[PDB]
């Protein structure tokens, strides 16, 4: 639209006993010249909890806001309520939403097992490479994966997906694969998958030599 | 009170898709539809809204050159129309007035293509690669495990598995669309 709604964290880590609370930023003031101020808040059908800073049905949040800094406040969390929560406004044409504030569970730090796999030889043989590394059992979600190759970063060609918060761990597990054509793998010789994590000062280092 | 989107539409690059939002348990005319876009991991998007009592439509700027709205009294079903699509077309639409579970858009020019399985072998980690394949989804079985959601890329879906073993293991993919079922040992 026009307005832009920043929301932090990207992912607020809950305690299922304990508060939480999380932000929405505007671009522009939402206070509106009939006085009023049209904030709302949803969860993920997606369906609202809140509208101007007032509940209406769910109930145990709140609430706060005002002008261009706004806040979700749960007194206690519970599993309900784990999910996205996006803000939204409506000054102001036209109405935009934020990025959303994904709610997971509070565990210990892990660092992620990192394995790192080299084309097999029924892809190469259809003219394809495709490198993967995975990223198991690590906490928090965020982590950073680097590609290296001949000690070179490379960023063409990487897709990485996550799975979602594991519900028996509490941990997450992401995958990251390198695609090169045939031709180009067999130009290189050292293929390195570089994880960068809060659990460590240095990246955990995974590679291979052709 | 309910609003009845289906689960999910395809349409290649280029073309026009038609999105239905049938309306029951209340009379028609008396709510304003929205129609609402979510691109994975990309927020939520206001695209625009119809009058049903009198198909009065407004937009989105953004929105206003791709989306067409209209609403058929006598059916009670409100219609989206995407046209001139793009792979930035590809997410979840919903309809509200409460809200309909979504219509899952799925931009690609594929046709429906058997997954190829690779596999990944060097506490030991094993996995299998399952790539190119159209549509979703598909089902990975072993014999710790994870299963990594797919990604669409150029068209095609591309997704991976693994396993981890304390130290004969197979991993077992079948593909409904295609009626395929592979199994790849493992070195």
């Amino acid at each position: 639209g026009d307005v832009v709604m920043t929301q932090t964290p990207l992912t607020l880590s809950v305690t299922i006993g304990q508060p939480a609370s999380m932000s929405c930023k505007s671009s522009q003031s939402l206070l509106d010249r009939d006085g009023k101020t049209y904030l709302n808040w949803f969860f993920w059908r997606l369906i609202y909890l809140v509208s101007k800073l007032d509940s209406g049905v769910p109930d145990r949040f709140t609430g706060g806001g005002s002008g261009t800094d706004f806040t979700l406040k749960i007194n206690r969390v519970e599993a309900e309520d784990l999910g996205i929560y996006y803000c939204w406004q409506g000054t102001h044409f036209p109405q935009t939403f934020g990025g959303g504030t994904k709610l997971d569970i509070k565990r210990a730090d892990a660092a992620p097992t990192v394995s790192i796999f080299p084309p097999s030889s029924e892809q190469l043989t259809s003219g394809g490479a495709s490198v993967v590394c995975f990223l198991n059992n690590f906490y928090p979600k965020d982590i950073n994966v680097k590609w290296k190759i001949d000690g070179s970063e490379r960023q063409n060609g990487v897709l990485n997906s996550w799975t979602d918060q594991d519900s028996k761990d509490s941990t997450y597990s992401m995958s990251s694969t390198l695609t090169l054509t045939k031709d180009e793998y067999e130009r290189h010789n050292s293929y390195t998958c570089e994880a960068t994590h809060k659990t460590s000062t240095s990246p955990i280092v995974k590679s291979f030599n052709r | 009170v309910q609003l009845q989107q289906p689960g999910a539409e395809f349409a290649m690059p280029g073309t026009s898709v038609k999105l239905s939002c049938k309306a029951a348990g209340y009379t028609f005319t008396s709510y304003w539809i929205h129609w609402l876009k979510q691109r994975p991991g990309q927020g939520l998007e206001w695209i625009g809204e119809i009058d049903p009592s009198d198909s009065y439509t407004n937009h989105n700027q953004k929105f206003r050159g791709k989306s067409t709205l209209t609403a058929d009294i006598s059916s009670s079903t409100a219609y989206m129309q995407l046209s001139s699509l793009t792979s930035e077309d590809s997410a979840v639409y919903y309809c509200a007035a409460f809200w309909g579970q979504g219509t899952t858009l799925t931009v690609s020019s594929a046709k429906t293509t058997p997954p190829s399985v690779y596999p990944l072998a060097p506490s030991v980690t094993l996995g299998c690669l399952v790539k190119g394949y159209f549509p979703e989804s598909v089902t990975v079985t072993w014999n710790s495990v994870h299963t990594f959601p797919a990604l669409l890329q150029s068209g095609l879906y591309t997704m991976s598995s693994s396993v981890t073993v304390p130290s004969t293991v197979t991993c077992s993919v079948a593909h409904p669309a295609s009626s395929t079922t592979v199994d790849k040992k493992l070195e």
